[PDB]
């Protein structure tokens, strides 16, 4: 086509979802993880995750308001990765990286998966 | 604005 | 912080975004101009217009599954203008740069209008 | 990745 771009229109559309977040707005689930819970949109779950994408397309779950990780998933690492979804940015730390590679396996996220190995190689 |  | 940025983060969001709405999962709203509708994410809407930022932020008018735009709004720039929201793309034409303009003055995204007010003051 |  013949369309002219806009370059940080991407950029500014995360920003206001994420702001739309931090003021509950129009948030349609809760994600528990263990005695953690955290408001989302489902739409931006799936637009980030694997897990996400395949757990709201399926006909029964996709109009659940709740839904429980695994117990073995850490609350923190969960809310690092949901902080990295609303923002691109990620609160990567030698304390908390283990967690986030883990939970990012768990959520398929394999560009958060890659960093969090080639972080971990180069201290190895 | 740019030509993508 | 210490946060690292994934740099395609936000543009695979809004990609992602734009297959869910191609494939109709998880659209809230049909926006109805004249004899079209559009079916899109009441988020997505809220992120990018001014007009739908109010609208969904009302605490009536959130609840409502159809919204109805003013008669004088061209279903064609809409579309332009839904597909620009979705995608960072703007397909402004000399055949509908007018209509494009007037939509995005009643939707109130100031960048488009702001291309559409440079792109017609270079033609006269 | 990048230093934002
Ligand atoms: N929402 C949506 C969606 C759609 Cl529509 N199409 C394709 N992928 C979608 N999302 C999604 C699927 C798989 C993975 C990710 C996101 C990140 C990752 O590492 N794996
Ligand atoms: N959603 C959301 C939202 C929030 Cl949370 N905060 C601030 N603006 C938001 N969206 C919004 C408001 C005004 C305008 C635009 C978007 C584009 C434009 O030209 N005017
Ligand atoms: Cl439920
Ligand atoms: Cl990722
Ligand atoms: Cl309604
Ligand atoms: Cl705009």
């Amino acid at each position: 086509d013949s369309c002219i771009q806009f370059t940080r229109h991407a950029s500014d559309v995360l920003l206001n979802l994420n702001r739309l977040r931090s003021r509950d707005i129009l948030t349609d689930v809760v994600i528990v993880v263990s005695r953690e819970q955290f408001r989302a949109h489902k739409t931006v779950l799936m637009a980030c995750s694997g897990l996400f994408y395949s757990i709201f397309t399926d006909q029964l779950k996709c109009n659940l308001s709740v839904i429980n990780l695994d117990p073995e998933i850490n609350p923190e690492g969960f809310c690092i990765l949901l902080d990295f979804m609303y923002t691109s940015r990620l609160n990567l730390r030698e304390g908390n990286i283990m967690a986030v590679m883990a939970t990012a396996m768990y959520l398929q996220m394999e560009h958060v998966v890659d960093t969090c190995r080639k972080f971990i190689k180069a201290s190895e | 604005w740019v030509i993508p």
